[PDB]
RNA sequence: GCAGUCUGA
DNA sequence: CGCCGCGTCAGACTGCA
DNA sequence: AGTCTGACGCGGCG
């Protein structure tokens, strides 16, 4: 028939990592391996939703240079550090947590004050260092909720953050070629994924594919 | 050779006096053939296509 | 006759089986160098671009 | 034909003999794959001929270099030619111009 | 006059326009060379090599 | 799987050595009856030679040793 | 020859790129800003490498 | 947040016979392109349409040759049948049949009238008869596929026999010509991150602008349920 | 098998 | 003054005993 | 052996 289309046969899936995989679909037809490829790659970066950290209110700063006396870090750090906090929130969409510690070491996501719809993925993400045994830092953080990444420089005492929405961090695919029945034009689309915690590779990839093929629903033919 | 000998009196025929000679295409070229010239030396038989 | 079988057995008896790639003049050592065949359904010879 | 091209490629076209030049004015009488059949002007046939000049063309033979050598007629029915005139392109010429 | 014959054809004079990646849709980073060149294919077959 | 010996040559300390070893150590298993030591992953003899020379398992010691107790072991079944 | 050409794009630098000054969590947060388009692969940026 | 808008097929405009633009409207900031690429893909590679594959001329028995009284060689003859743009309906193969006579072009319009074969092209010039006694009469077998199906690839097809005489054309079966495509902002009741697409196609005349981008998400929506899955 | 010619890298 | 050397691989076409 | 010859290089080396 001319509307048949290879379908992918063999799907292997190698988790390299709990937030890290590489999905080998064989085989496509010849050049859907980079229509997928690119399309997926697309929504995977700039239109999945999710939630991050987009502001910051540390209590003795006042600007993204103002230093603060008692941690190892600038402010430029400190945001740093704050960018990578993989947070997930449930039931809103905008969550003002709390940071208060004092004393001396690491202050990891750990020890921020606790609301029961806000999960942190991974406690053991630092985000300053106290070194003066009175060093005490008190910041409230504004999770937001969003899609794709949002810079600074466009948002615009208190103190902007990069909002890295999206729970992928980095997607990547090449598309090698494979073969049946002595057919080589044949394509074969390695994604190699790496998301940030809060959802597992190829759940990602689902919920990409699930939203392309929602946006394309009022064309198919059923 | 002998265990040919004994081949070709199994399966009940020996080869024939001609060896086959014939033209081929050479591999790799397929094309097709779009004219025929045949020449006889004056004193051979033409045969029907001649 | 080429039949569909005879590729299955081909892509196995080159699996480990390097050749050499060997263009002339030979000025140096490095002139002829020994490759793993991928079959590829061409007729002009994959050459690495780094060789 | 190129589209961009040095204006010599009329002349190393037509001075070879791939293509058939008119030697005679007149008017396309009849034209084929394999044959062009031009009726000559008044002013330029000789007294006492027929006065038509007939070009065969030379079709799908090989080269030295087993190219194929073909002549297309470039000319159509009824249309006036001019002495000198391509009457059919050779193998790369294109309407009279070398083409490659 | 390849720069004025360009202007008449409503193109642009510095010869180069912007191209898109047919596989990935985006653009190339800076203007591309495009334009017709007359193409030759020498008398050397893979097919009369191999 | 074998792209490059060089984890092969430290253990046998010449590569002009590591040709002959593995070629000996490849015909035991290509012609002999004899097994591989590493699990046959699809490779040629070659490549499981030098696979079992880069994991310490053979080398022309361990072949001559081996060829020896065999020989030995043969030459004991003789009623 | 196109490797060189290729590294020696992307490593170069500009002035007023794309996203310049920013500050990036690593190399993997540098390839989403460029596939995403946010920054040039030129904008002199503040990467925390390791 | 999580709710995204979803384009629907807002206009197509007709421009020619051959050229259309349809405009996917509203789409959210970013799946200008991406769909606008997809879609471009999958028109441009994976269309279906019907082409010329096997002449039968009757005179004729190969290629290189000539027909007396036919101006353009049986070759030129061919070159001119491979771009015969037609729509089946109801058939995945059909043969239509060429008689004409006396001087003057022999068009598609002169191919023997069958209901389900509609020919987008009559003035499509096949050759041309030079000579009042010549005539040309042909067996044109179109047939349904898709890409780029050569001659030299389907004489692998070694049924019965094929006769001598039976001239292969290699088929290009796919309509489209050109894909371009626009992402341009274009606003809804009240929302200015919003885009639309507007898909120009340059087609053959043998399919339905609407039909074509129906098709082509269909392929698509089809291809992603292997990472919908992902099993 | 040789000689001549031409060509390619 | 006579003798010894003067890159490699390859494709094609003739004519020759 | 008569050519209605060819020669028409070069640079070391012994």
């Amino acid at each position: 028939s001319v509307t048949e289309f290879l379908k992918p046969r063999l799907v292997d899936i190698e988790q390299v990592s709990s937030t890290h995989a590489k999905v080998t679909l064989e085989p496509l037809e010849r050049g859907f391996g980079h229509t997928l490829g690119n399309a997926l790659r697309r929504i995977l970066l700039s239109s999945m939703p999710g939630c991050a950290v987009t502001e910051v209110e540390i209590d003795g700063v006042l600007h993204e240079y103002s230093t603060k006396e008692g941690v190892q870090e600038d402010i430029l750090e400190i945001l740093l550090n704050l960018k990578g906090l993989a947070v997930r929130v449930q039931g809103k969409d905008e969550v003002i947590l709390t940071l208060n510690k004092s004393g001396i070491g690491p202050v990891t996501a750990a020890d921020i004050t606790h609301d029961g719809d806000v999960e942190i993925v991974k406690p053991q993400h630092v985000i300053c260092h106290l070194t003066d045994e009175n060093a005490s830092i008190s910041m409230r953080i504004k999770v937001q909720r969003g899609r794709g990444y949002v810079p600074a420089s466009t948002r615009i005492g208190r103190l902007l953050v990069d909002a890295c929405y999206s729970p992928v961090e980095r997607i990547a695919y090449n598309v090698e070629a494979a073969r049946v029945e002595q057919r080589t034009d044949l394509d074969k689309l390695v994604i190699e994924m790496e998301t940030n915690g809060t959802i597992d590779p190829e759940e990602a990839i689902r919920r990409a594919a699930t939203i392309l093929a929602e946006q394309l629903e009022a064309f198919v033919d059923l | 050779t002998p265990e040919e000998k004994l081949l070709r009196a199994i399966f009940g025929e020996k080869a024939s006096d001609v060896k086959d000679s014939s033209l081929r295409v050479p591999n790799g070229v397929s094309g097709t053939v779009i004219d025929v010239q045949v020449f006889t030396r004056d004193g051979v038989e033409k045969d029907k296509r001649a | 006759r080429e039949e569909a079988v005879v590729w299955d057995i081909l892509d196995e008896v080159i699996r480990e089986h390097p050749v050499l790639l060997n263009r002339a003049p030979t000025l140096h050592r490095l002139g002829i160098q020994a490759f793993e065949p991928v079959l590829i359904e061409g007729k002009a010879i994959q050459l690495h671009p780094l060789v | 034909k190129p589209l961009v091209g040095t204006g010599m490629e009329r002349a190393v076209a037509v001075d070879s003999g791939v293509t058939a030049v008119a030697k005679r004015g007149g008017v396309v009488q009849y034209v084929d794959a394999s044959r062009i059949v031009i009726k000559v002007n008044e002013d330029e046939m000789y007294p006492g001929e027929a006065g038509i000049d007939i070009y065969n063309l030379t079709k799908y033979t090989r080269s030295n270099q087993n190219t194929c050598i073909n002549q297309m007629p470039c000319v159509s029915l009824g249309e006036p030619v001019e002495r000198g005139d391509v009457l059919a392109d050779g193998p790369s010429t294109d309407l009279g111009e070398l083409a490659l | 006059e390849i720069k004025e014959l360009l202007k008449l054809g409503d193109l642009p004079t510095s010869g180069q326009i912007r191209l898109y990646d047919g596989r990935t849709g985006e653009q190339f980073e800076r203007p591309v060379t495009v334009g017709y060149m007359y193409m030759l294919k020498l008398n050397h077959l893979v097919d009369d090599k191999m | 799987a074998r792209v490059t010996v060089q984890d092969a040559v430290e253990k046998i300390g010449n590569r002009f050595d590591l040709v002959l070893v593995a070629a000996r150590r490849a015909r035991q298993m290509q012609v002999g009856g004899k097994d591989p030591l590493v699990p046959e992953e699809n490779d040629k003899t070659t490549v499981i030679a030098l696979r079992e020379i880069e994991e310490g398992l053979i080398n022309n010691q361990i072949l001559d040793v081996r060829e020896r107790q065999e020989q030995q072991e043969q030459e004991a079944a003789e009623l | 020859q196109d490797v060189v050409l290729g590294l020696y794009y992307m490593t170069r630098d500009c002035v007023n790129a794309k996203g310049e000054g920013m500050v990036l969590t690593g190399p993997k947060e540098a390839e989403r800003l460029y596939r995403s388009g946010l920054a040039s692969l030129h904008a002199r940026v503040k990467v925390r490498i390791t």
